[PDB]
């Protein structure tokens, strides 16, 4: 019974390979602290937001709205955060998002409960997931883009603090 | 419900239960500490004490201490440290001498032999955590002041 | 119950024979400095890793007296052999002023891997674990033909060389501190102290203090 | 989180009495009900035009521009810290008190 | 006669004021009696307790623990079927008191007057005629 | 121990051991007074010297004297 | 002053040195059972 | 108490042999050392202002210890912090200062312990009760001739030293 990942550590207690994404890795033994299920919740709403900012990051570069060259000038990935508090776009994706957040905290008390699986909010209505083949296959692919869209977001608005280029400017421009 | 019962299931002993006392998080702290953790030595119970103890006592001779303002205050802070240590090990030796009669028992901290393996290795492991805490104050700048090279 | 390295003196009671590369060598009975289960294989593993660290930097340096990379000689100039590590660490944030972190990243890395065989040492040492010492199961092509913990003649070879390689080591890095040649001018320069190469203090210089007034000081 | 509001963790507050603390659920709510009511706005000097909530947070991120340099004595910073942690602790504990023990 | 150990104890919520280390490593005190009713009494360490209906058992640190709630339980509910022990860690368990059944302050037959002295205190030796000598002052 | 002692000019009160809170002090058959009794101390390892004894007794200078001696830790009255 | 170095050597041991090892050999002696 | 191996005991005479053993090679080493004047600024005069009131001395001149003294002593601080770890921690095998009590005693050697060359017990004894000779004999014989012991020292050994 040693972690897959590591292999010279013991296989996590806490964590089972029934698990989407489970690959053996928690070497510092956080899976033991807090529960499991909080932690697959908050890793799951972290995996979706990241993938968000990354994707955003890109398309940002890639396009711009109708109009949105008028209100930002030269901010171009998080300086768009600080023009856009004066504007009310900020306020306004904090307010929904917040909104959303309400029943998501309703969803985590029941899948703390037990009632629920982590990130599961019955959102599928183009039906991918229907033949359960697939939604294996996709449960795991949703937790490896998540991991990998989190390392990216990071190194993406690392690489702009460094160089102010952005994404596709950073690598355009080397 | 109530968080306050008897010590032990025994309401005449000298104790309560007490989430202070007798919390999951008390006796996870407890259980753990080297005093008190299963499978060690005395004398490994006396390194790991000796080792966190002697490393911190290093730092308020060499700030707080007479020669804290010349050259040779990290000098004076560490042979501070090891004065106490020496007079410590004493106490430690003479506690032993007068507290526990002579019986095989070894592995347990309160019989004569695994006192006096306690003591050999709190002394090894405080002069180590002293002269560890000298090499890391000795080669930062950040540990020499108060964090206050980068003001 | 003698010992074979030294015949008169009696064997360490802590050495089994079934630990590699034993001689019988422990006079000072450091391997029984501890009573507990877990001591000899903390002690194994500790020259296993001083060892396999030791390789690496005998090997550095005669790779940097060889040659460097692109564009580190724009950078450090003419340093070799720990004044290097001095170099950078002058050009680096938080221990000088400067655009590079390449101890720093050394030191990232390092420990991240590092903390991950602590908890490796940790448990093999209260018996958590049937792992032998040195063992991180890193076998990547097929060495020792299904086990990732190699033959006892391979280990045997890894222990040997880097107890080598702590003396070669050793020895390398002293002869730089005073000489200032670097290992290949060294071995070259087989009479030594007639033209030295002017090399700086290290972060050290108290150790070099001896050197003047009390031992003679050729250089 | 030494203890989620889902039966799961074996945490005892004492020696034998297991008790859920509910420290997702009133950390999230208590957070909340004080940071929501208190973006009302004020024009006092204090605040500057926002609210305790929205005024702090502006705080916290111009002192953290001037990273090792900590704020003054006559800093905003301390006041408004002062005043919100004091009204956050005092919703966690009321919060704590009725979640945990009215359990609706 | 002897102690059965697994007498119910009065229900109390514990207290600080109970007894130590000394207790399990030199001596400690039983006190038994019987109670009419499930009725509050006061601890002589500490706060309230209540007795059970039946046959009660505390164990306290000190002898004169168990004979002060002993005079309060008498006084207070007229419980006089106390029987006071000493437990030894050996396991050796003391009858006490009442020592032959009877109490102190009623006289009984077999009793044998100990300390008691022929004449009146003021005949007693004056301290220099016993100096450097073994003899007692009492005569 | 502390040494306790009765002297016969007892009249036989009872007094004594009443107030005697540590049950040092009993009454034994004596044809000496009136009332037919003395009081006697055969439990003196468990006196705490207290001298409520002393306290109690009526006669004019106290029949019962106790003479304060060496300290155990039952004379010492200590729990711990 | 002759022999100056003296208050220097004497001092610290008469002053700490001695009571240091009267407290511990006076610690041991009265703790002793025998 | 006494019991442990200290008083007059076999086992003190051992220890105290080693240590004028030491001490023996201690002195010649450093009667070689200072003639030479290969200890630094020997004769430098340590300041109050870096050392504080410790370093006082108060020789009429200068009024602080000398360089010489202060290295001296920190050598023998050295000696010192290695023989409180070994009394109170010492190595599996090594012989233990302070003894059990239920231990017995080493049989007293007598006059001359049996010759033996080898690294034994009874060279060590012997070599020991000679270099406590040794360090008596030097301390009379500098104090009748009014000779600084250093000097003592290479007088007696012929000034080979310097
Ligand atoms: C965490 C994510 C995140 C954040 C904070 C921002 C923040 C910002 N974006 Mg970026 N953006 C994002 C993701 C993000 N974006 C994504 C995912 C995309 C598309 C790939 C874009 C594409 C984009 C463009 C093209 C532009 C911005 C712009 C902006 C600014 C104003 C807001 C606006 O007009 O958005 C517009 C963004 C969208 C319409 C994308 C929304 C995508 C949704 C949320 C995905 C969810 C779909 C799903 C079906 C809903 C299910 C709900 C579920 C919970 C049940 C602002 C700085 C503007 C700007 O100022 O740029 C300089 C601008 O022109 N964004
Ligand atoms: C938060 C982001 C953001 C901001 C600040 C703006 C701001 C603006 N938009 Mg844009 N827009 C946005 C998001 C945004 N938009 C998004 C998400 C869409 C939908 C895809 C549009 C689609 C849109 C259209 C189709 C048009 C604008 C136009 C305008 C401008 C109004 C000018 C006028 O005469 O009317 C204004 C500056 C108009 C304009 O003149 O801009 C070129 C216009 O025709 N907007
Ligand atoms: C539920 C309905 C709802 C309503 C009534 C509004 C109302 C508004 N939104 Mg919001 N918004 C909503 C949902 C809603 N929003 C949701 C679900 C999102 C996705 C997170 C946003 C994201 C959003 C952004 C990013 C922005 C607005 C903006 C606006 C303003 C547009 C003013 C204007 O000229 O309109 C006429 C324009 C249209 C009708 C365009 C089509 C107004 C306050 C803009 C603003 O100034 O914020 C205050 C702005 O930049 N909205
Ligand atoms: C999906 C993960 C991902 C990817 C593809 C990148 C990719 C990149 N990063 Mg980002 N980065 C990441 C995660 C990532 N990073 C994370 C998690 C952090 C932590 C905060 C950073 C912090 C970071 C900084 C601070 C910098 C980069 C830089 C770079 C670029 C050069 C790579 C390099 O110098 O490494 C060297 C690789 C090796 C030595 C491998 C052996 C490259 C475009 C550098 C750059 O040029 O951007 C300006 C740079 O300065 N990144
Ligand atoms: C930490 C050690 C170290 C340091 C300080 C440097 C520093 C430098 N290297 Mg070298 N390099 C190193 C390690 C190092 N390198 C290693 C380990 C490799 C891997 C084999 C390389 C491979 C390498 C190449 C292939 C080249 C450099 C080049 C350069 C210079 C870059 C100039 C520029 O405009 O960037 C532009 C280049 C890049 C952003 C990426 C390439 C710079 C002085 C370049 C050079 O000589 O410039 C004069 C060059 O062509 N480096
Ligand atoms: C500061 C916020 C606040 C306040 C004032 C209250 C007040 C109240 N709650 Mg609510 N609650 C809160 C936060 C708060 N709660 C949060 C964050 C949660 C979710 C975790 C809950 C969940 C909750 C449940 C589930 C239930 C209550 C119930 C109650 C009522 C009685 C029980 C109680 O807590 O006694 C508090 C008693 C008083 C406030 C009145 C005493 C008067 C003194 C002066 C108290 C003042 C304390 C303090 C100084 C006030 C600080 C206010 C502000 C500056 C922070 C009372 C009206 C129960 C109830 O009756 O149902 C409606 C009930 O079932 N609450
Ligand atoms: C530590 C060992 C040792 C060593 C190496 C020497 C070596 C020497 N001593 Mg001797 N000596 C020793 C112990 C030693 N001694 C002892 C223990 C004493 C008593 C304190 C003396 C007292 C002594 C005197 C009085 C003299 C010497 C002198 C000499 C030197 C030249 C003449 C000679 O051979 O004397 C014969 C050897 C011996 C007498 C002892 C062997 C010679 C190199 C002479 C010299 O040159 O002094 C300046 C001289 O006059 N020694
Ligand atoms: C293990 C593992 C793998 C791997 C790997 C790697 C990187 C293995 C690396 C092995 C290495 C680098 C070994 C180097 C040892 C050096 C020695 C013994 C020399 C010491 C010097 C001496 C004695 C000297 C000297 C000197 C003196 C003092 C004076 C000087 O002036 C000069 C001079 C030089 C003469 C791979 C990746 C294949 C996967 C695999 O499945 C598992
Ligand atoms: C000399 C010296 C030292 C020393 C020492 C010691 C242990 C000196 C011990 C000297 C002793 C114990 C001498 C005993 C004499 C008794 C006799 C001859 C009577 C017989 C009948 C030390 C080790 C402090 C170092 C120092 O740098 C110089
Ligand atoms: C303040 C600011 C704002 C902002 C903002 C934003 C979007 C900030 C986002 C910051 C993020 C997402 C940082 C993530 C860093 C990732 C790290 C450190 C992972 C390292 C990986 C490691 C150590 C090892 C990984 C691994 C490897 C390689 C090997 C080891 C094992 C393993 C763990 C798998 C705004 C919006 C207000 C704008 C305003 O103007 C300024
Ligand atoms: C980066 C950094 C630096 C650095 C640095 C480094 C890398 C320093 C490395 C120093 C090392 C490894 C020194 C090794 C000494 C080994 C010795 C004396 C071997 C003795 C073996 C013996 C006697 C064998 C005896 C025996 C043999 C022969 C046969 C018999 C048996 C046996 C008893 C085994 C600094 C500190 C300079 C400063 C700089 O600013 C920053
Ligand atoms: S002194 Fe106190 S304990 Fe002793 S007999 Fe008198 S009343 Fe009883
Ligand atoms: S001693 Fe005093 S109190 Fe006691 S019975 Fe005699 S007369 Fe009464």
């Amino acid at each position: 019974a040693m972690s897959e990942s590591v292999p010279f550590l013991k296989k996590p207690e806490a964590l089972d390979s029934s698990m989407a994404g489970y690959a053996g890795f928690d070497p510092l033994g956080l899976s033991s602290i807090a529960d499991i299920k909080f932690l697959q919740e908050s890793e799951i709403k972290h995996c979706r937001i990241a993938m968000l900012a990354a994707a955003g990051s890109i398309a940002q570069d890639i396009f711009t709205f109708p109009g949105v060259s008028k209100v930002v000038g030269t901010a171009k990935m998080t300086g768009v955060h600080d023009v856009l508090v004066k504007q009310g776009a900020m306020g306004q994706i904090l307010l929904w998002t917040s909104f959303l957040e309400v029943f998501g905290t309703i969803a985590l008390l029941e899948t703390l409960d037990g009632k629920r699986a982590p990130g599961d909010f019955k959102f599928d209505p183009l039906g991918f997931s229907k033949n359960a083949e697939t939604a294996k296959r996709y449960q795991l692919s949703e937790i490896k883009n998540g991991r990998l869209a989190m390392l990216a977001t990071g190194g993406m608005v690392h690489g702009y603090f460094i160089t102010g280029k952005g994404p596709l400017e950073l690598l355009t421009n080397f | 419900s109530q968080f306050i019962k008897p010590y032990n299931d025994d309401p005449f002993v000298g104790n309560l239960a007490t989430p202070v006392s007798t919390s999951s998080f008390t006796k996870s702290l407890l259980s753990n500490l080297p005093a008190y953790r299963a499978g060690l030595s005395p004398l490994l119970r006396g390194v790991e004490i000796g080792l966190t103890h002697g490393y911190f006592l290093v730092g308020p001779f060499y700030k707080l201490g007479p020669l804290r303002n010349s050259d040779v205050a990290l000098l004076s802070g560490f042979f501070s440290a090891l004065g106490l240590i020496v007079i410590l090990v004493a106490c430690l030796t003479i506690y032993g001498v007068v507290s526990f009669e002579e019986t095989e028992a070894k592995d347990q901290l309160q019989t004569a032999k695994g006192w006096r393996q306690f003591t050999s290795g709190w002394l090894v492991g405080s002069v180590g955590g002293a002269s560890f805490a000298y090499i890391l104050i000795s080669n930062i700048p950040f540990l020499q002041t108060a964090g206050m090279s980068m003001l | 119950a003698k010992s074979k390295a030294i015949p008169f003196l009696d064997a360490p009671p802590a050495l089994s024979e079934s630990m590699p590369g034993y001689v019988g060598f422990d006079p000072l009975w450091v391997s029984s400095m501890l009573p507990d289960a877990g001591y000899v294989k903390f002690l194994q593993e500790a020259e296993i890793k001083h060892g396999r660290v030791a390789m690496l930097a005998a090997a550095g340096a005669i790779v940097q007296d060889i040659f460097t990379f692109p564009g580190v000689k724009s950078v450090i100039g003419d340093v070799k052999m720990t004044s290097v590590h001095d170099k950078f660490l002058s050009m680096e944030a938080g221990s000088g002023k400067g655009d590079m972190a390449a101890m720093h990243q050394l030191l990232l890395w390092l420990g991240l891997l590092e903390i991950a065989t602590s908890v490796a040492i940790i448990q093999s040492f209260k018996g958590e674990t049937s792992r032998g010492p040195g063992e991180f199961g890193f076998d990547p092509l097929n060495f020792g033909k299904g086990n990732s913990a190699g033959s006892d003649s391979y280990k045997l070879k890894e222990i040997k060389n880097g107890r080598l390689a702590m003396i070669g080591i050793g020895g390398m890095v002293h002869h730089y501190l005073l000489t200032g040649k670097g290992p290949l001018q060294f071995l070259g320069g087989i009479p030594n102290y007639k033209s030295c190469v002017s090399h700086p203090d290290s972060l050290l210089p108290w150790l070099f203090k001896a050197v003047g007034p009390v031992l003679p000081k050729i250089c | 989180l030494s203890v989620v509001a889902q039966s799961k963790s074996d945490f005892e507050i004492s020696d034998g009495t297991p008790y859920t603390l509910n420290v997702p659920l009133v950390g999230a709510a208590s957070f909340i009900g004080w940071v929501v009511p208190t973006l009302l706005p004020s024009q006092i000097a204090l605040y500057g035009g926002k609210g305790l909530s929205t005024a702090f947070f502006a705080s916290i991120g111009t002192n953290l521009a001037k990273f090792p340099a900590p704020p003054g004595m006559t800093d905003p910073f301390w006041l408004l810290c002062f005043i919100w942690h004091s009204g956050l602790f005092a919703t966690m504990i009321l919060g704590s008190i009725g979640y945990n023990g009215y359990a609706g | 006669e002897t102690l059965n150990l697994q007498i119910p104890s009065p229900t109390f919520e514990g207290s600080t004021g109970g007894w130590l280390r000394a207790a399990e490593v030199e001596e400690k005190y039983a006190i038994t009696w019987t109670s009419p009713k499930e009725q509050v009494f006061e601890m002589p360490t500490g706060g309230a307790a209540i007795m059970r209906q039946g046959e009660n058992l505390l164990y306290l640190a000190r002898k004169e623990q168990c004979l002060a709630l002993a005079t309060q339980v008498k006084n207070s509910f007229k419980i006089t079927d106390y029987k006071v022990y000493r437990i030894f860690p050996s396991g050796e368990v003391q009858y006490l008191h009442p020592k032959d059944g009877v109490f102190p302050e009623k006289v009984n037959a077999g009793r044998v007057g100990v300390g008691n002295v022929s004449h009146s205190i003021g005949k007693n030796l004056n301290p220099a005629q016993i100096k450097f000598t073994s003899k007692s002052f009492n005569g | 121990s502390h040494s306790v002692k009765v002297y016969d000019t007892c009249i036989g009160c009872t007094q004594c051991v009443r107030a005697c809170p540590c049950d040092v002090l009993e009454m034994v058959s004596w044809d000496g007074c009136k009332a037919g009794q003395i009081a006697s101390a055969p439990r003196t390892e468990d006196c705490i010297g207290c001298k409520r004894c002393e306290t109690a007794c009526p006669t004019d200078f106290l029949s019962v004297r106790v003479y304060l001696g060496g300290e155990t830790t039952r004379s010492m009255g200590l729990a711990y | 002053m002759t022999a100056a170095y003296l208050p220097s050597i004497l001092v610290p041991i008469i002053g700490l040195i001695f009571p240091g090892l009267v407290m511990a050999f006076a610690f041991i002696y009265i703790e002793q059972d025998e | 108490f006494g019991g442990r191996g200290l008083g007059v005991t076999v086992n003190a005479e051992r220890w105290n042999g080693r240590h004028a053993m030491f001490g023996i090679f201690a002195m010649v080493m450093t009667s070689y050392m200072k003639g030479h004047g290969l200890i630094p600024d020997a004769d430098k005069v340590l300041d109050i202002a870096q050392w504080g009131p410790l370093a006082a001395v108060w020789d009429g001149a200068g009024n602080g210890i000398s360089n010489e003294r202060a290295i001296i002593l920190i050598a023998h601080v050295h000696v010192l912090v290695v023989s409180v770890i070994a009394a109170i921690a010492p190595f599996g095998f090594q012989d233990t200062l302070v003894k059990e009590k239920g231990y017995t005693p080493e049989s007293p050697a007598g006059l001359i312990p049996p010759f033996k060359t080898g690294l034994t017990a009874e060279a060590e004894l012997i070599n020991g009760r000679l270099a406590m000779l040794g360090v008596i004999s030097i301390v009379t014989a500098s104090l009748f001739t009014g000779t600084s012991v250093v000097d003592t020292i290479n007088l007696g050994m012929g000034k080979i030293l310097y």
